[PDB]
């Protein structure tokens, strides 16, 4: 897991795209959801 | 002794520095032909005063115009702050004021913000003059150095500022 790129500062999770980084983050770590 | 962790975050304009800094910091190198930063990179290190360990969680953000967007994502819940400019080029140091500002107004309330005037060893190049700066840091409680990732000049001393005036 690269410590550089499209790298989530919440879980660290390593994503293929700024989109993909967006996604994942909406998904899971805003508020419950949305 | 106690150890405290704060998350740090770096801004700037693309080739400020802002990479080639906090591996001076972090690793003792610099690159020449450093590359640009594509989204984010993590890195940490520490520094230790009054008997206290200062760890630092380190996000070194792509400075490029298309990234903006994902910068508040790298500083939510950032506790200290690191906007680079260099000082051969006036506009980027124009950006990090931006940068200060966009921080004021969305990050948290606490976060202690230091400017670093970078390439500080291209001095005779320098459009950015330091009392400037300097005026500019001193009427927005920012900590500023002019600093230097090729020589290491005052790059471990701005972490250190930053350590100094986080709550501990
Ligand atoms: N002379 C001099 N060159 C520097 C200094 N710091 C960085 N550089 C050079 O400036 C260029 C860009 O540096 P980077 O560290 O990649 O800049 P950056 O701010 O991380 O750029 P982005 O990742 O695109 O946002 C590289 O060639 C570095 O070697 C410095 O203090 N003095
Ligand atoms: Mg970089
Ligand atoms: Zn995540």
């Amino acid at each position: 897991s690269s410590s550089e790129g499209f790298i989530c500062p919440q879980c660290m999770k390593s994503l293929g795209s700024a989109d993909e980084l967006f996604k994942h983050y909406e998904a899971v770590h805003d508020a419950g959801n949305d | 002794n106690k150890i405290c962790q704060f998350k740090l975050v770096l801004l700037g304009e693309s080739a400020v520095g802002k990479s080639s800094l906090v591996l001076r910091f972090v690793k003792g190198q610099f690159h020449e032909f450093q590359e640009s930063t594509i989204g984010a990179a993590f890195l940490t290190q520490t520094v230790c005063l009054d008997d206290t360990t200062v760890k630092f969680e380190i996000w070194d953000t792509a400075g490029l115009e298309r990234y903006h967007s994902l910068a508040p994502m790298y500083y939510r819940g950032a506790q200290a702050a690191i906007v680079v400019y260099d000082i051969t080029n006036e506009e980027s140091f124009a950006r990090a004021k931006n940068w200060v500002k966009e921080l004021q107004r969305q990050a948290s309330p606490n976060i202690v913000i230091a400017l670093s005037g970078n390439k500080a060893d291209l001095a005779n190049k320098r459009a950015v003059d330091f009392q400037e700066a300097q005026s500019y840091a001193d009427d927005n409680s920012l900590l500023f150095m002019e600093t230097s990732a090729k020589t290491s000049m005052n790059v471990n001393e701005i972490f250190m500022a930053i350590a100094k005036k986080l709550p501990k």
